[PDB]
């Protein structure tokens, strides 16, 4: 689950945190 | 498809399709 990168985290897929606090538009 | 690793330092929910 936690290991870094938007394949499931930061820079690749869209991303929300905990509640829904955005972090990566799958490339950010 | 998927990844051997690659999975957020602290992120949680993700939406690859848009």
């Amino acid at each position: 689950r936690i290991c870094t990168n938007c394949c499931a985290g930061k820079k690749g897929c869209k991303y929300f945190s905990d509640d829904g606090t955005f972090i990566c538009e799958g490339e950010s | 498809k998927a990844c051997t690793l690659n999975c957020d330092p602290r992120i949680a929910y993700g939406v690859c399709p848009r």
